[PDB]
């Protein structure tokens, strides 16, 4: 294990007809990749490279901002001749898998281990009714909380559940910068896993499925409108952003292929044809002696 | 108090921002630091690894007959056998690859490629073929008095089973680009084509259509830079619990 | 690194690690394998 | 190579009346600027000159903000009988030739090498519509998504590619201060160049246009409104301002004369008369023997 | 918290502000420097070159023809061949040269120039030539008797070709202004006239018409501030990518 | 210059240099020029 | 603990004080018991 | 006190003088009056 800030240096090669002395060759068979330098394959010049290698980092790889969880509800009056229920929230079940980009980049990995910044970012349109007059959008406070794994969900917007005298909560309104705080490294085992060859339950029934880790049970996110309802329909929509930090990878996957089809298992069904298909992934071309972007003069 | 003045930049949310934020969990413990085996520092160490080339992406080949290229006795000489386009940005041989794949999420490269080609035959079968790194310019070399012009291995079959072509870093600029136009000057690097050098000799015990897999590699003198969501991953809708 | 709060968690990007074993992945193999040399 | 913080002083000359010694003649055709000072050329006085150079430092010359990009689209609900397509965002494709100020001030070198810090200044208008009651200007946050030469561009406001798990993406809203990041020196050679004597293609075909270098495909910013559609119309026009740091200039050029009629290439038609005709750059005068504004008494 | 006032200039963007921001590609590793000959470094670096001036700027004269001064044989004595103004501000030989135009990008102004003259005639052609530089305060001379009292040279033709005039600096104020009226005092420079000192003598095998090339350029006394944006450049429209 | 980001790129306009060489444009002849010297 | 005001009880939560004694609760007995002892 | 500005009447509450002498309204007299004494 070295310290590599720059990438290698060439050095300058000779002519080499030595007996015994085969770099070209390898033997695959040993699970080793080849070892052939370029030194020694052809006749090289003293290169000093001084290229950067810190975009390529895990930290810099994985540690960007990527959007997590899109949900939009009604925000209005959902009261009817017996209902007494507001219903001006959603509740998410929190995970890493509804969005394809963040998902096939961890799942690069089979293990990780991060501290998550997580940015909350709202928005609000007029529901488009039959006379709906706009003149600008209210800034209503939002209430963010955790509900972790064995708490009590709410059922309503006005529940006695969004007390959060335990549970965190942040409160943030609409024209005020997207709420941010930093979520600790917070599994029960030493890293996440993005697959689970196994069940999280101990009993053999249909209803423990395969693939579920008992780990990745991470609680819920319960957002909710705080004002009051509006004398109008609203459509709040509210978009979280997962930036990992001080982050640990371990034993690097074959990348993803074939395009998801749900959060609860790695199951496809692949695309009709290439690319991405289940029996041809590279798109197709005529021959194997022919090249598509021929250079033609 | 604190003399204050809110600049061009105040109130953004910028997705590549690096600031320390609020503490949900005010002085919790995470769990103690286990050792695992295969830790990754560095995305460069996984494009280091050896991945097979789909060389045979032809509308004839389904599945694991893609990976293979077959190799037969010619009743011919210096025929070309194979050719391996090295767009990577493009639908090639090297997209579905550790290169390909990881280098996919960024927009510039620079660096030496290995390409390690195993032959899969009988012991008994015999052959010496020339594959050939051809630098951009022209055309695709379709004779062996033009390919053997250009940066090339020759490959006697033996108890060794594979050979490396370092694909070595040829090229005007510092760094190459992914682009979506091929022919560009900025994107290509040129073409591999492999030959017959003698031919494929195999007894009549043995078979005489025989395969070769080929591997590629970036070498310790390669980089990647400007990050991008990879185009190999789309979504139409939020993946839903079922379906 | 900064931080400006209490918990070490809550601290921005940390300090680059430029740590490379690449040998872990490329020549996970007992007995080394020497440049040049047949690796049979 | 000397430091020059202040203009050159002057020193007090006497009468010279010296065989051999000719300050005052030049041989043009050496290419040499003319080496005759005052001091040689009259008899001069001592002056101490303290007047400052710092402001006709090409980093005080070029690292001012300018104008790249002013784009206009209509915010509102684009969906129609059979379209399912938003269209509330418009993609630029990254160049510095939109706007003739910062071209020409450019384009007086070969050579720059800098990096650029951007401003985005949003602004909204009440589309004049047939029974319009206009009372306020929604804070609507906007997404400006970089996307690199050869990812994904989104087809709609309501795309998938707004992910943004790698692209580099700002979100920002209308009453908030004008967006502002630093992208650094980007390009694959060690300096941007504002002519290209050459082709970008391997091919020799008429589509392989002249002028055109293979290392100004700089890929595309995608800038968005992230609030879904008001009821009624607005038109967000978005204005990028470009300011260059940490300058190095190279070669420098014979100025810009005729006016400019596109960003692909530096062609011109000029205008009908004098001035930057294409047969007369400066304005025409009665004769060569004529001051046409001389002070009269 | 810290304690906190934002000021009047809070939420501003200023175009000639200096503030770090947010960088968009972080741990970004940009290419490495090059050596390129030509750097420039400051402005005053290109004024101090030479460059032509339009002193035959006529309605008779199209393209190359404005760059030259068509001198001749006189069947007269002492007479004036050509004027040069000296407003940069305005449509004068000046405008366009590298002195004019980057000039012109600024507002104020100060130093001594140098006016270089290149002979174009015949090696057996010779002549005397006066040229002459009138500080400001009335009009243009058209006698050689008057213009001889200010500031001049005589220019005798021969092996050296070309002759330097330092059009020094002779103002009450610091700085001159580039101002659209040219006859105020915070503008005015003053004028240069040529005038004959002999006259041309040329041998009949010699052409009697001859021509003189004048360059202009700024001293190392030479000042600019106050930038602008140039009123040599102009804009109607978004420039469209192909019309 | 000041620079509160980690990245040496973001910092503000760089410390002023007022190294000037003009003789690389005015005088780039193989033989230096001599003030005062008749220059063939 | 930081504090950017005059009044000390203004300051935000106190540095963590790990001090722990459960015997007031666990083994409030005038004779102590012995770990293995018969405790009567 | 910390005061940001350049004047010193813009500064904050100034610094607790916790200096005391209510004889000036307690015990105002010529001739001091001693404890426990009959003060006539
Ligand atoms: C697999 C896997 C799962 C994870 C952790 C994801 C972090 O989950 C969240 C998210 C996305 C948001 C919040 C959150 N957002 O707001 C709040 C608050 F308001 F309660 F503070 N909490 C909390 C957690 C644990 O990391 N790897
Ligand atoms: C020629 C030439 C071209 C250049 C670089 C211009 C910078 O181009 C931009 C611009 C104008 C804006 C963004 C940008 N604006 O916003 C975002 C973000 F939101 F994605 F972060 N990126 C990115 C680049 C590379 O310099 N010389």
């Amino acid at each position: 294990g070295e310290i590599v800030k720059t990438v290698a240096n060439t050095v300058e090669s000779e002519i080499k007809a030595e007996l015994g002395v085969i770099p070209s060759l390898n033997a695959v068979e040993t699970g080793a990749t080849s070892n052939t330098e370029p030194e020694e394959a052809i006749q090289t010049r003293t290169v000093i490279n001084m290229h950067g290698t810190a975009e390529c980092l895990v930290e810099n790889f994985l540690g960007r901002s990527a959007l997590v969880c899109m949900r939009s509800f009604e925000y209005k009056n959902h009261s009817t001749s017996t209902s007494s229920i507001q219903k001006n929230f959603f509740i998410w079940t929190l995970n890493t898998r509804e969005l394809v980009q963040i998902r096939r980049k961890m799942e690069l990995f089979t293990y990780l281990r991060f501290d998550t910044e997580i940015t909350i970012v709202p928005t609000l349109r007029l529901f488009s009714s039959s006379n709906v007059s706009f003149s600008g959008l209210p800034n209503l406070t939002l209430q963010a909380m955790y509900v972790p794994t064995g708490a009590r969900k709410p059922s309503s917007q006005d529940s006695f559940e969004w007390q959060s005298a335990c549970n965190p909560s942040v409160f943030f309104k609409i024209n005020d910068p997207p709420a941010r705080l930093t979520i600790p490294f917070m599994s029960i085992n030493s890293a996440y896993a993005n697959f689970y060859d196994g069940f999280a339950g101990f009993e053999k029934k249909a209803t423990v499925l395969y693939g579920i880790n008992p780990a990745n049970t991470m609680g819920n996110l319960c957002l909710r409108v705080v004002n009051s309802y509006q004398p109008v329909q609203y459509t709040l929509t509210v978009r979280v952003y997962m930036k990992p930090k001080h982050i640990k990878a371990w034993a690097p996957r074959a990348p993803r292929t074939m395009p998801y089809t749900n959060i609860l298992n790695n199951n496809y069904a692949g695309r009709s044809a290439a690319p991405n298909a289940p029996t041809a992934i590279v798109s197709h071309r005529s021959t194997i002696k022919t090249m598509p972007n021929d250079i033609n003069l | 108090g604190v003399p204050t003045c809110l600049l061009p930049g105040s109130n953004q949310f910028l997705t590549t921002d690096d600031h320390s934020s609020a503490p949900a969990f005010p002085d919790f413990s995470p769990t103690p630091e286990m050792h695992i085996p295969g830790q990754v520092h560095s995305m460069l160490e996984i494009v280091q690894i050896e991945s097979m080339m789909e060389i045979n992406n032809v509308n004839d080949a389904s599945g694991v007959e893609r990976l293979r290229v077959q190799i037969s006795a010619q009743s011919d000489m210096d025929q070309l056998l194979f050719n391996i386009p090295l767009d990577i940005q493009l639908e090639g041989p090297l997209r579905n690859t550790l290169l390909g794949n990881i280098s996919r999420y960024y927009t510039h490269w620079s660096g030496s490629l290995e390409m390690t080609f195993m032959f899969c035959g009988s012991f008994m079968t015999t052959g010496k073929l020339i594959i050939c790194y051809t630098p951009p310019g022209g055309s695709s070399p379709t004779d062996r008095m033009q390919a053997m012009l250009a940066t090339h291995v020759v490959w006697d079959f033996g108890l060794q089973s594979s050979i490396t072509i370092i694909i070595p870093w040829i090229s005007g600029s510092h760094y190459r680009m992914f682009n979506t136009d091929a022919k560009a000057i900025n994107a290509n690097v040129g073409y591999v084509t492999c030959f017959m050098q003698t031919n494929l000799v195999a007894p009549v015990g043995a078979a005489d259509q025989c395969y070769i897999v080929g591997m590629v590699a970036a070498k310790k003198d390669f980089n990647l830079r400007l990050m991008r969501d990879s185009p190999d991953i789309g979504q139409s809708a939020i993946l839903p619990e079922q379906a | 690194q900064i931080n400006f709060y209490k918990d070490s968690y809550a601290a921005s990007a940390s300090k680059q690690d430029f740590s490379q074993d690449p040998s872990k992945f490329t020549e996970p193999v007992a007995e080394a394998l020497k440049a040049g040399a047949p690796v049979l």
